[PDB]
Formats: C-alpha cells, sequence, structure tokens
DNA sequence: TACAGATTTTATGTTTAGATCTTTTATGCTTGCTTTTC
DNA sequence: TTGAAAAGCAAGCATAAAAGATCTAAACATAAAATCTGTA
C-alpha cells in the first residue's frame, strides 16, 4: 500500500446523515401534515429515562437518623409562588400568550445579573401556559430547552434543535438549512409553535454572530410560528454584537432584571420556612431522630434577627439569593454540629440558632486567610519577607532584583551580630550546625522557601535563566506583609 | 534488608543509599528518585552495577535523548512494558494493544490499566522498575513534563498485582531546584577529584591498551623483553600518569576527554620507543617530548575572486570606523575651488574597538570606499582610470552575502532595495588579516593610529 | 543531637517529609542492633547526608576548579564588575587573563601562558558548568505551546561568532573573595 | 437491477510563512565652548 | 601671528529601531460515514 506520514486511530465519528430537509418531500404541494406523523414533534418518544435510570440504585436502608437540623437544611436548598417579581411575570406571559393566540412569531429578551431568577420565572411562565393550553384554551404547542454552557461545540444548538421537532439525525450545516426551509416554507396548516429558551446566550456568539443572527431573524418570517426567548447578562449585548439597524429591524422586546433589596430577600428566606418554624417535634433520646406532629417534645425556632441581618448583609454587597440561602444553611448546620456534639449522637427544651451561629457563618466569607498564613511560616520566609520590604522601602520600586535581596540578607545577618537570637542562629543558618560544610552562598533552604512562597500566590517571578538579575515582586498589597511582620517578636525587635 | 551491595571505587555512599531505597518490596520503596550529577561523574555505570549485582529486581532501561519529544516517550514506555512482562511470565495469556493508540496523557494510563489487569493471577505483589536515563536531555523541553510523571503513580489501580516505580537521572541543577517543594527523595554524585580520575583511567584503559597491536609490532622489531606483563603494564601506567599531568590544566576533571587524547598521543609514542631507554622511563620522555607541549585539536584561507577580496576589507574598514574622520583618510586629489580637509582626531581611543560588536553602515558609503581602496587600474583623454560599479561588482557582493560573510537587520524574505536595510561583517580580525596579507594590502595602518 | 536537628528543621525547613527522607537511610544501612542505638545516640549519618546534598550548589562546584579555569573565572568577574550592565565576551577576558599572568610573572616558578585555542576549551566548560549566561536569555518555558514557538525562530545569539558573545556573570567578585581560601596564588587579585 | 466499486461530505492533526505589539538600547538634534588652520 | 571661520568636543534630550514574545491562517495531510455509478 502507502506509507503513512502520520496517524490517527482514535478518531469517532458518529452517524449522522448529510441531506437536508428540503430534499425530501419533493415539491412543496406534497408535504404532508406534519401534526399528526409518529416521529414529528415529539409525538412517540418516551423511552429515553428508561435507558439509563435503574442503574444508580441500591437496596438498603439502616433507618437513617434524620435530627431536628436535618428538616431545615433538606427545606432551604436551591431546588426545593413567585413573591417577588411579578411585573416580569406578567410581561412575559401576556407576551407569549398573544404571540401563541393570535399564530405569529416574536423575539423576548431578558437580561439579568446573577441570581436574580430569571430562569424561575420563565419556566413558571412556560409551565402557566402549558397548563392554559391543556385546558384547551388555545393550540397546543412544543417547548424546547436549549443552553449555551452544555454544548461542547458552540454550534451544537442546531441539530439539537432539528432532533427536537422531527426525530431525525443530522450534522449541524444540513440541520441550520432544513431549519431555515421548516421555517420559511412549511405551511401554516401543518405546523405547531415552537417555544424555544435559548439560555446562556453570550457563550454562543464568541466567535461570530451567526447564531443569534439566525434565532432572530427567524422569526421575522411569515409561515414561521416562532416564540424566541433569550436570556443573558449584559443589556445591551446584541447592539455590541449585529448593529444598530438590523437590531431596529428585527424588533424584539426587552426585559431587565434587577437585584434584590434587604426586604424582599427576607421574604423569600421567610416564606421558605413556614411550617417548620415555630414548630413541635417528637425526639427520641437514644438516637436522636426527629418527627414532625422514652420521648421528649421540643420547639424549633429561628431568630427574626439572624435573618434579617443575613438578608441585609447579602442585598448590601451583591443581591443574590443563592447565597443568602447557603449562608442560612451554613448557620443551621454549624448549630447541628454543636448539637450533636455536645448530646454525643451519632450518624446511622427549645432547640434555637442564635444571631452568633449567623454571624460565625457570615464571617468565614469576608475574612482573608493570608496574616494568618504568614503568621505561622518560617523564620527564613519571614527573613525573606522582611528584606524584601527593607529594599522596597529604600528603592521604591515595587520591583526588585533577587541578589540584592540575598546582599541585604547577608548584611542584616551581619549587623545584628549581637542579638542573641541571630548570634546562635548564624551557624545553623550558614553551615547546617556541622564543622565540615564549607560556607554556603546564600543560605540553607534558599529554594524552598523561595517556591514555598511562589507557589501559594504571593510572589510574582519573571522567566530568566540568570538566577542573579531575576525581578520579583509581591501580589497582596504592602499594609499585609507590614502587619504580618510586626506581629513576630525577634524581627520586630531588631 | 535482602539486598547485596556492589563493591564501586570511588562511590561508597551512593551505593549504600541506593541499597537502602530501592528494593523488592512495594511495601518499603519509594515511588520517585532522582540522581543528579553533572557530565562524567559515574552514575549510570553504578546503578547499572547495582542491578547487575542483584538478578531478582526487573528492570526496564530508556534513554529519552533518541526520543525528541513526550508523544514518542509515552509510546515507547507503553511498548517496553509491554514486551518486558511478556518476556518475565510466558505461561499468562494475553492480547496484544498497539503502542500507537496511546496519544495522550491519559491514554497511556488507561493503556497502562488494562495491561495490568490481566496479570492479576500472579502469587505476590512485585514492582517493576522504569528507569528514564537522561530525564534532562529531551531537546524541546519544558516545565510541565516532570509534573505530569510525578502525578502518574496515583491514577493506576492501588490493589495491583503489578507496581511500577520510576527512576530519574538529572543533569543540571537549575532544573531540579523548580521542584524542591515536592520532598522526593534524591542522591547527588559530586565531581571527581584529580587523583580519582588518574586512578579511573588508568583501571579502565590499562588492560585494553597493550594487547593493541602498535606495541606487538614495535617489540617484534626489537630485541627481547623479559618481565613482559609487569614492565608492559609499568609502562601503561607511566604514559597515563604522563598525559594526565600534562594537560589536566587543560581537560580539567573530564574522563571522556582524556580518553580520546590517550588514543590520539598513543601510536606516536609507542612509536618512539626503543630498547636502550624501554627500561629508562627518564631517557623515554625526553626522547618524546615533542608531543606533550602542544595539544593539536585540530583538522591563502579563502578562494575568492579579486574584487571580493577587496570588498571585505572594505566592510570591515567601513564597519570598524567612524564616518566623521573618513575625510582624512582617503581624500588625496587637487582642488580648483577654495576648500579645506578635515582637521581629523585629536585623541587616541583606548579600547581599541576591534573588541567590540561591529556597527552598521550604508551601501553608498561601501561602495565609496572600495572605490577609494582599489588598487588602480592597469593619450589619457579617455582613460576613466578609477574603477566603476559594474555589474559584476553588484553580483560579487551579493555572492559575499549569501556566504553569510555580510550580514543585514535580519528578517524573513529581505528586500535589498530599501533605505530601511543596513549592512556589518561576520569575520574576525585573523580572517581579515589573512585576506589583507594575502593581496599585500596594510589593513593594520589604518587601525595603527586609534590604538593597536 | 536528634533535638537539635529537630529544632535545626523547625527553624529552617518546618517539614516532617523532609526529617522522614532524612531518617529512612539511617533506619535502612545499619546491620546491628547496637549499631542502630549507637546511630540514634549520636546521629551522625545526618551530617553526612546534609553535606551531600550540598555537593553541587553554586559553591559545590567552584572547589573542583583547576588553575586555568579559576584564574578564567576571576579574569572575567573582573571584567563584569567594571562594565556598566556586566556584559563582557571572550576578547576582554583573555586580555586581562594575560595582562595578569604578565604582571604575576614579572613581580617574581613562571606560570605558563596558555594560547587563545587552549583557552577556548575551557571557555566552553566554564558555560557549560552553568557560570556564564547570554545576555538577556529566558530559561525553560512554562507551558508547552510556548516552548514550540521558541524553537521555530533562530535566535540571533546562534549567529554572531564566537568572539563576540555577550555572556552575564553568576557569580559576583565579592563572593569569588569569601569563598577562595588565602593561601591561593590568585587571592590578591580577587579585588580591585 | 442491484451492490462492490469509486467519489464526496464533515471532521481534526502537522508544519511553514507572515503580522502586530512591548521592552530596551542606539542614533541624531540642540546648545555652549574652544583648538586648528591660515 | 589672527581671529574669523571651520572643525572638534560634550551635555541634555527626544525618537526611531532592533530583538523577541504571542498569535493567526494557508499549505500539506489522514480518515470514517454517507452518496453516487456502472451492470447481475
Ligand atoms: N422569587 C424567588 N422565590 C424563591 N426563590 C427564588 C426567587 N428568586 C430566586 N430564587 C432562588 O434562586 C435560585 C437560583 O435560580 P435562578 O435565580 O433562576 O438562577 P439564574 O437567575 O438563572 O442564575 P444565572 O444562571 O447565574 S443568570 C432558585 O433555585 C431559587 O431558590
Ligand atoms: N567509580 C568508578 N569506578 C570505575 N570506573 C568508573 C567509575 N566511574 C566512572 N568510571 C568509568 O568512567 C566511565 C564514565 O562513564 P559513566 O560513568 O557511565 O558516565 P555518566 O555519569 O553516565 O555520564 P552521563 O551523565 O551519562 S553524560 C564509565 O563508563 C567507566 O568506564
Ligand atoms: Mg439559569
Ligand atoms: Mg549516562
Amino acid at each position: 500500500p502507502v506509507i503513512r506520514k502520520f496517524t490517527k486511530k482514535n478518531v469517532a465519528r458518529a452517524k449522522k446523515k448529510y441531506t437536508p430537509f428540503s430534499k425530501r418531500f419533493k415539491s412543496i404541494a406534497a408535504i404532508p401534515d406534519l401534526t399528526s406523523l409518529p416521529e414529528f414533534y415529539g409525538n412517540s418518544s418516551e423511552l429515553m429515562a428508561s435507558r439509563f435510570e435503574n442503574k444508580l440504585k441500591t437496596t438498603q436502608k439502616h433507618q437513617i437518623v434524620e435530627t431536628i437540623f436535618s428538616k431545615v437544611k433538606k427545606q432551604l436548598n436551591s431546588s426545593y409562588y413567585l413573591p417577588a417579581r411579578e411585573n416580569e411575570f406578567a410581561s412575559i406571559y401576556l407576551s407569549a400568550y398573544s404571540a401563541i393566540e393570535s399564530d405569529s412569531a416574536t423575539t423576548i429578551y431578558v437580561a439579568g445579573t446573577p441570581g436574580v431568577g430569571k430562569t424561575l420565572t420563565v419556566r413558571e411562565v412556560v409551565k402557566e401556559l402549558l397548563s392554559s393550553s391543556a385546558q384547551r384554551e388555545i393550540p397546543d404547542f412544543l417547548y424546547v430547552e436549549i443552553n449555551g454552557l452544555k454544548m461542547v461545540k458552540p454550534t451544537d444548538c442546531y441539530e439539537t434543535l432539528w432532533n427536537k421537532v422531527s426525530g431525525e439525525r443530522l450534522t449541524w450545516a444540513a440541520s441550520m438549512e432544513s431549519l431555515e426551509f421548516y421555517f420559511k416554507r412549511v405551511p401554516k396548516n401543518k405546523k405547531k409553535t415552537i417555544v424555544v429558551l435559548l439560555d446562556e446566550l453570550d457563550a454562543m456568539v464568541t466567535k461570530s454572530q451567526d447564531i443569534m443572527y439566525n434565532f432572530f431573524n427567524w422569526t421575522t418570517y411569515e409561515n414561521a410560528k416562532l416564540i424566541v426567548i433569550a436570556v443573558a447578562n449584559t443589556m445591551d449585548l446584541p447592539e455590541r454584537q449585529l448593529g444598530n439597524k438590523i437590531t431596529s429591524r428585527i424588533g424584539f422586546t426587552r426585559i431587565m432584571f434587577t437585584g434584590y433589596t434587604h426586604e424582599e430577600l427576607k421574604n423569600i428566606i421567610d416564606l421558605r420556612l413556614k411550617g417548620l418554624n415555630d414548630s413541635f417535634f417528637y425526639v427520641d433520646t437514644k438516637t436522636g431522630n426527629a418527627i414532625l406532629i422514652d420521648v421528649r417534645k421540643v420547639r424549633l425556632r429561628m431568630s427574626a434577627d439572624a435573618i434579617e441581618i443575613a438578608s441585609r448583609k447579602v442585598a448590601s454587597v451583591s443581591g443574590d439569593a443563592r447565597r443568602a440561602l447557603k449562608v442560612c444553611k451554613r448557620a443551621a448546620e454549624i448549630a447541628e454540629k454543636h448539637y450533636m456534639a455536645k448530646h454525643g449522637y451519632g450518624y446511622d427544651g427549645v432547640q434555637t440558632v442564635h444571631i452568633t451561629h449567623v454571624m460565625k457563618a457570615l464571617n468565614e466569607t469576608l475574612n482573608s486567610h493570608v496574616i494568618t498564613f504568614m503568621t505561622r511560616l518560617s523564620f527564613t520566609a519571614k527573613l525573606f519577607i522582611y528584606a524584601l520590604l527593607n529594599l522596597m522601602k529604600k528603592n521604591g520600586s515595587q520591583e526588585q532584583e533577587l541578589g540584592d535581596i540575598v546582599d541585604e540578607i547577608k548584611l542584616l545577618i551581619e549587623v545584628n551580630g549581637s542579638n542573641k537570637f541571630v548570634m546562635e542562629i548564624a551557624k545553623t543558618l550558614f553551615q547546617q550546625g556541622s564543622d565540615n560544610i564549607s560556607e554556603q552562598l546564600r543560605i540553607i533552604s534558599w529554594d524552598f522557601v523561595l517556591n514555598q512562597l511562589l507557589d501559594a500566590g504571593i510572589l510574582f517571578k519573571q522567566t530568566m535563566k540568570n538566577d542573579r538579575i531575576c525581578c520579583v515582586k509581591l501580589n497582596i498589597s504592602v499594609e499585609e506583609a507590614k502587619r504580618a511582620m510586626n506581629e513576630d517578636e525577634t524581627l520586630r525587635n531588631l | 534488608m535482602n539486598v547485596t551491595t556492589p563493591e564501586v571505587a570511588f562511590r561508597e555512599y551512593q551505593t549504600n543509599c541506593l541499597a537502602s531505597y530501592i528494593s523488592a518490596d512495594p511495601d518499603i520503596t519509594p515511588s520517585n528518585l532522582i540522581l543528579q550529577g553533572y557530565s562524567g561523574t559515574g552514575k549510570t555505570y553504578t546503578l547499572k552495577k547495582y542491578f547487575n549485582a542483584n538478578p531478582n529486581l526487573h528492570a526496564v532501561w530508556l534513554e529519552p535523548v533518541e526520543l525528541v519529544s513526550w508523544k514518542p516517550l509515552l509510546q515507547a514506555i507503553a511498548r517496553t512494558v509491554q514486551y518486558k512482562l511478556k518476556t518475565l511470565y510466558p505461561n499468562i495469556p494475553t492480547t496484544d494493544y498497539d503502542p500507537l493508540q496511546v496519544e495522550e496523557p491519559f491514554l497511556l494510563v488507561k493503556t497502562l490499566h488494562n495491561i495490568f489487569v490481566q496479570y492479576e493471577s500472579l502469587q505476590e505483589k512485585t514492582c517493576l522498575f522504569l528507569i528514564l536515563d537522561g530525564f534532562d536531555s529531551l531537546q524541546d523541553l519544558d516545565a510541565a513534563l516532570f509534573n505530569k510523571y510525578i502525578k502518574l503513580n496515583e491514577l493506576l489501580p492501588k490493589d495491583s498485582k503489578i507496581n511500577i516505580k520510576f527512576i530519574y537521572t538529572m543533569l543540571e541543577t537549575s532544573f531540579l531546584q523548580r521542584y524542591s517543594t515536592h520532598c522526593i527523595p534524591t542522591v547527588m554524585f559530586p565531581r571527581y577529584n584529580v587523583d580519582e580520575v588518574s586512578t579511573i583511567l588508568v583501571m579502565s584503559r590499562c588492560g585494553e591498551l597493550m594487547e593493541d597491536s602498535c606495541l606487538r609490532k614495535r617489540i617484534i622489531e626489537e630485541q627481547i623483553t623479559d618481565c613482559t606483563d609487569d614492565q608492559f603494564q609499568n609502562v601503561a601506567a607511566n604514559f597515563i600518569h604522563l598525559i594526565v599531568q600534562a594537560f589536566h590544566s587543560y581537560t580539567g576533571n573530564d574522563i571522556f576527554a582524556l580518553n580520546d587524547l590517550i588514543d590520539f598521543k598513543w601510536p606516536k609514542y609507542v612509536s618512539r620507543i626503543t630498547k636502550e631507554n624501554i627500561f629508562e622511563p627518564l631517557a623515554l620522555y625526553k626522547s618524546a617530548i615533542k608531543l606533550f607541549l602542544s595539544t593539536d585539536d585540530n583538522l591563502q584561507t579563502y578562494d575568492l575572486s579579486i574584487i571580493s577580496k577587496y570588498l571585505l576589507i572594505a566592510s570591515y574598514i567601513c564597519s570598524y570606523l567612524e564616518p566623521r574622520y573618513d575625510a582624512s583618510i582617503f581624500s588625496r586629489k587637487t582642488r580648483i575651488i577654495q576648500g579645506r580637509a578635515a582637521y581629523g582626531r585629536r585623541k587616541k581611543k583606548e579600547v581599541n574597538p576591534r573588541y567590540l560588536q561591529p556597527s552598521l553602515f550604508a551601501i553608498e558609503r561601501l561602495l565609496a570606499i572600495f572605490q577609494a581602496i582599489f588598487p588602480i587600474q592597469g593619450s589619457a583623454l579617455r582613460e576613466e582610470s578609477l574603477m566603476k560599479a559594474n555589474i559584476e561588482v553588484f553580483q560579487n557582493l551579493s555572492e559575499l552575502h549569501t556566504l553569510k560573510l555580510i550580514a543585514t537587520t535580519m528578517n524573513k524574505n529581505i528586500d535589498y532595495l530599501s533605505p530601511k536595510v543596513r549592512w556589518k561583517v561576520n569575520v574576525p580580525w585573523e580572517i581579515i588579516k589573512e585576506i589583507s596579507e594575502s593581496v599585500h594590502f596594510n589593513i593594520s595602518d589604518y587601525f595603527s593610529d586609534i590604538h593597536e | 543531637n536528634l533535638n537539635r536537628h529537630i529544632r535545626m528543621n523547625f527553624e529552617t525547613f518546618r517539614s516532617l517529609p523532609t526529617l522522614k527522607n532524612s531518617i529512612i537511610p539511617l533506619v535502612a544501612t545499619s546491620k546491628n542492633f547496637g549499631s542502630l542505638c549507637t546511630a540514634i545516640k549520636s546521629c551522625s549519618f545526618l551530617d553526612i547526608y546534609n553535606k551531600n546534598q550540598l555537593s553541587n550548589n553554586l559553591t559545590g562546584r567552584l572547589q573542583s576548579l583547576s588553575d586555568l579555569e579559576l584564574a578564567i573565572l576571576i579574569s572575567a568577574a573582573r571584567v563584569a564588575l567594571r562594565a556598566k550592565d556586566g556584559s563582557f565576551n571572550f576578547n576582554l577576558a583573555y586580555a586581562e587573563y594575560e595582562k595578569m599572568i604578565k604582571a604575576i610573572n614579572s613581580r617574581i616558578n613562571t606560570i605558563k601562558l596558555w594560547l587563545k585555542k587552549d583557552v577556548k576549551n575551557v571557555w566552553e566548560n566554564l558555560v557549560q558548568l552553568d557560570f556564564f549566561t547570554e545576555k538577556s536569555a529566558v530559561g525553560l518555558r512554562d507551558n508547552a505551546t510556548a516552548a514550540f514557538y521558541a524553537s521555530n525562530y533562530q535566535f540571533q545569539g546562534t549567529m554572531i561568532p564566537f568572539d563576540l558573545r555577550s555572556y552575564q556573570m553568576q557569580i559576583i567578585l565579592q563572593e569569588l573573595r569569601r569563598i577562595i581560601p588565602k593561601s591561593n596564588m590568585y587571592y590578591s587579585w580577587t579585588q580591585l
């Protein structure tokens, strides 16, 4: 045969066809009704879940103990009635209902900051629309959800949509022409409205505006019945991508989701804990199992001051809801740990949570752990930091040479040769305590402390093979290093 | 424990540490081990002797210098592991995995796990030693490859009957200090003294030297030599000692350079001997004093045309002289319009500018000076005595440039026709001096004035 | 002695794995129980281990150089001290070397003055042992792509002839003065 | 009148040729002063 | 001698230019699944 110049022995290719849709049913007048086909619109395909489920199952439960705080922790996750988001719900629902009722196409753009709750309210709107359609008030439709961060290649959207509307399996380009023909030329008497939910839109338009332009433009055609809802972080993202005139031609609806306040967040937290708060529980003393209404009758309380202070702190900085929920959950977890530790329980009066637990859980996310890290470092590393600070206090250049640091360390050692500690540390620092080792040039354990400081994210060193003129710089500002040095004793004194 | 320590000449502590670290029990042995030492320090010799002293230990030898990348290294590992495991146990049925399928570090782990699964019918856990002898000699090396081979020992199965352990042999210290935080056990091989080098050199190239045919021919052409073996060994040892004492200050503590000089200077020293001084080392030393002073480790200088010969000199003058003083050196004609020449330099430079990098000039100045210094061309109204720049001058200049004797501002696909291009010289003073002396030109007079 | 070594590790390294690696050969080397007891009583093996661990650093190579290499190194350091940015090359170093040798000979057996072609080998040997580095050269790149990019470009340092490459020093003259013993005959020349 | 054959479509790996930006050193203008010619 | 002129020297300075880091796109190259094309 032939001699290959290189080989690819780990190539895997999926079985997908190439011929687009506008070659199948011949003339346009020969297209049958697509509503009644058993493969179109997912009419009969409801067995994909059973293909891979029942694999992660096992048969054993050794009477898992459920402490009192377990219920509170379980009922406070980010998965388990919208209290604040009502205007956006009304606007989106009205737009979508008007679009569905009159058999038209439309585009809704939602922009916001993380944790506001845009996906939740969009899904709630979709559920309400599905219920209304099942009530036989508007023509039935299909709901397709497409995410942006859950795809390997960015151009995998097209085929997915096609695979959710036809049952075929084509490549991305052929899917693009198939979708174009389907949305343009198929008559409106043989289709069904589709509600796409393009999500994390900013992750698709990163090399070109092709996907966004196509998806937004497919709503312009008269024969199409598409209703696109796209959510994103930045508000004026399409303008920065497509252009003013194209956007003006398209004419979509725009909605902005502002952050939360310290009242709405507290309302959310209080709503998520209604039945549990101020209730009664039967608790077994031997094990610790708790049952909602020998054994004891106890109560669970959560101080409103703790909720208020947590909401006030969280809403001040970001406006999230996930972080507030997680803070409350962590406070409950700390209280549960203390309770089990005190009562000597294990895995398999009025118990409350005070403001102290919430404050302790809140301080863990704001404080930094650099000062504590340096107040426990070795003597040589602290000497290195001290020499660097001294050189910076003279040159004021923020980027020092390494040989200068070595010379400064040597001068500092040789000029204070009258203090007891540095008098008796010199031999262990230069000859490691033995009389058979010649006097070293740099220090004992130079590279070790250098790499220990450089790995932790405290120093920055440029790459040069000459190890005497390499430049290093700090990365934690200067006041923190000054505090860390001042907390010492032998370095403070000299 | 249960291992045997071999006897190496001047590597006692290294041998003790090696016997302390590696053994046949996977429970007590380190997953990684580094041996460090510069060129010609005696590490592969010690390791090979140690493995030859203990035949129970299994080992696979690689040399990541023939392999010049990481993908070939992975494939070589995946192939040699299979080959060694097949040749050792022949009664275990097994399939074959193509080494060329290994293209990524993860695929190497998958293939190694698949290979190690089959040999699960063995009695007790063993250990297989993989010696990457020369890890620092990879041609395209970066500071990330080692971080993968360090952690490769955690993704493999933990309860398999075949355990793999790595052993590296590293040259430099700057590379090794990069990974000093990992705290991997190390054994360092310091360089040799002079006495140790002399003794090692004698012990190595003493026996082999005497069975050479040259000395046999020289003694069959000569008379009898009683006490043949002892006298021959003494002669060899004396020659080795003489060559060491002569060229230690030039070869350093390098075994290879001395081992090459000994072979270089043997065929003549054996010719210089004779019967009347075969038993007199001193007189023999006097009779062969010539080959102990000059090392001689080397293998018109150029064959250029006349105009190229002067063109190189003109380029050198252009590059290593300052333009402001040009007019004072070459103006040699009368004037009709009133004018004055240049006064010239007032003080001499004290740096001898020929010790520094050459400067840049222009083509026009080069042509002008070439015309100025070119020898005169061999009813004078139509003489045209001065040489003019015709086609062949430019052709020879291009020939000079393409031979790397003239450089320019180096960038890909130069365009010779642009004002932003300048030239310079790439020959040392010796070559230009030889060229000048080969055409009867006194170049030194131009440079003696500034500094001899 | 064990407490003293522990305290030294605490004040210098502060890491258990280093001490563990130090202790392993101490207990794996002894052959008899009495030997183990006396080794743990005296801890004389840890000194040998520490001495070896420092046997290839910057000051461990300087004590394994011949006379000519030491003289060339001293001359190069002297030349590099006077320069503005510390750069030098072969010709200046050899000129300083020959001046120093002539001064030594005239002051006073005569010391042989090796020729240029014999000093070339010593220069290459010194640049191999990582005593000089090129003018402005990076070492090993951080990742593979950077090395691949750099391997396709011809640096200007490999086109200039041998005599004009600009090197830089890694040991300053003061360190030579500190390290070299006072009995050496080149000691007086280690300061300007 | 298929089907083993040749051809096309979608999908990544391997090496060469050229472009833009950042850091550091060399080149030329200016201003004031003074030796050299003549 | 004669200083007026040209030539020479030096300090302070701005600004072009060299050397290399970081990246992109064309040319060169291999491969599995689907379509196309002569004839049983
Ligand atoms: N009005 C609300 N009522 C109850 N829970 C809410 C409300 N708003 C937000 N949440 C919480 O917010 C959690 C996160 O979901 P979302 O806020 O919809 O996420 P998101 O807005 O898509 O965030 P991204 O993806 O980072 S922009 C939900 O699981 C809810 O617990
Ligand atoms: N301790 C020793 N005893 C006897 N002969 C030795 C000793 N050390 C080295 N030699 C000899 O000198 C040679 C030097 O080569 P090696 O020791 O193998 O070099 P090396 O250290 O492997 O060099 P690199 O690192 O691979 S360039 C050996 O092959 C022996 O012939
Ligand atoms: Mg979301
Ligand atoms: Mg070797």
